């Protein structure tokens, strides 16, 4: 029953894209990543932010983010996490609607080669 | 409904403080590390060990015990320090608490930015986790409002050290923020979108166009939205014919070096390092192979146009594009 978690693993290699011109724009980043960042940042004012003596209440509020800040890479399957925050917009590529997903990964590289 | 819902619960549950009960806490600290410096330099703890450890033990709602044990065998000295530092240990019992609420509030402006709401308060909040310590209960202005700068202030630190950039010393930020509201400063008083060079003068010494335009290109909040429309296709990075091409040039070569001498073959293989990636000198190409350069530079251009000769007579003269 190790389903508890103690130990997310994300790869990097997928994101690491750069620049594109041509007609009328050119700028360029990947997502996942971004989406990514939410846990790290967390699980670590997690720690410095508790070893400083943070008595109750403060304590579980935060902790929990990285439970909520694992719902990330995971599932967007509850309330988002939109990007241009506060964003009233797009779905962070959280597996959901992509990768895995339908018609976007597992749909698209099966037969949609 | 965002689970700061919750927290704005159990936050909003407990009420603050009175006023006298500010100070009187507060003081406790003081004489906590001093009371607990006593054993700090007693022993060598650093003042810090005694009350680190034990503010775990003060967290008794959770873990550890441990350095009692030599605060108990006190001395004849000893006993009246024992209790000291136990009721000292209840100075980081009731603080804190409070100001949760009172903080919060205040979070509610930098609501764009960077970080939603609900992670402005980690920052926001743990400012206050400083702060509250470093109280000059001297002063008579009594804690309250004069919390909120070390609050926003760790914000403001917050904010710059989180958002979708990669590093933003404040020597951007503070900048962009800068030819921003300058931008919008000419804008006003103007008309048009004001050029790049136009707000050279705007601000001053060093600031011609170049480095104006440096600034808004590495970013604010672009680096695109990442992902709309795998967006964008491209590449080129282990080409496909490319490294099909490779093996055949060389390849070729072991063909185009079949008439060659080995007094000359692997005096080029060596040479220009084509046997594993040694590209030895003549020195090292001269001592194995005995004799001293002399007939060996000869060897070696008797190569090239006995390498080059065979060429204009039969085709390879187009391995050279890849």
């Amino acid at each position: 029953p190790e389903w508890m978690i103690l130990e997310a693993v994300p790869v990097l290699p997928p994101d690491l894209r750069p620049m594109v011109q041509v007609d009328g724009g050119r700028f360029a980043t990947s997502d996942l990543n971004d989406l990514y960042r939410r846990l790290i940042n967390r699980n670590n004012r997690l720690k410095k932010l508790l070893a400083q003596g943070a008595p109750e209440i403060i304590i579980r509020n935060e902790k929990r983010m990285l439970q909520e800040a694992v719902d990330a890479v995971i599932d967007n399957g509850r309330r988002g996490s939109p990007v241009t925050n506060p964003g009233s917009e797009r779905p962070l590529r959280s597996l959901t609607d992509i990768l895995s997903g339908k018609q976007g990964r597992f749909r698209q590289n099966l037969l949609g080669k | 409904s965002d689970p700061v819902r919750q927290y704005l619960h159990e936050i909003g549950q407990v009420p603050l403080l009175t006023l006298e009960e500010e100070i009187d806490l507060a003081r406790k600290v003081e004489e906590g590390m001093e009371a607990i410096k006593k054993l700090s330099e007693a022993t060598g703890l650093d003042q810090e060990l005694i009350r680190e450890v034990v503010r775990a033990k003060i967290l008794g709602t959770a873990r550890v015990e441990e350095v009692d044990g030599k605060l108990k065998s006190l001395p004849k000295e000893l006993k009246r320090y024992l209790h000291i530092a136990r009721e000292g240990e209840a100075a980081r019992q009731h603080l804190i608490e409070a100001n949760l609420r009172l903080v919060v509030s205040i979070a509610k402006k930098y609501t764009g930015r960077g970080l939603s709401f609900l992670d402005l308060i980690q920052e926001g909040n743990q400012g206050l986790i400083r702060a509250v310590e470093k109280f000059e209960y001297k002063r008579r202005f009594k804690f309250s409002t004069y919390a909120t700068w070390w609050i926003r202030q760790a914000i403001n630190r917050a904010i710059a050290d989180q958002a979708r950039t990669i590093r933003i010393p404040v020597h951007m930020v503070e900048t962009i923020n800068k030819l921003s509201r300058t931008a919008r400063q000419l804008q006003q008083e103007l008309g048009r979108e004001p050029s790049y060079e136009e707000i050279a003068e705007a601000m001053g010494p060093g600031w011609d166009a170049k480095r104006v335009e440096e600034t808004l290109k590495i970013a604010q909040e672009p680096v695109s939205l990442e992902t709309p429309i795998d967006f964008i296709p491209d590449e080129n990075l282990p080409s496909p014919v490319e490294a099909a091409a490779q093996s055949l040039l060389s390849e070729e070569l072991e063909k185009a070096l079949s008439k060659l001498s080995e007094r000359e073959a692997m005096v080029l293989k060596l040479r220009k390092g084509l046997i594993d990636g040694r590209e030895h000198t003549l020195e090292e190409v001269g001592a194995y192979f005995g004799v001293t350069r002399e007939r060996i530079r000869q060897i070696e251009n008797k190569a090239l146009r006995k390498l080059k000769y065979h060429e204009s007579r039969t085709r390879k003269l187009r391995d050279f594009l890849e």
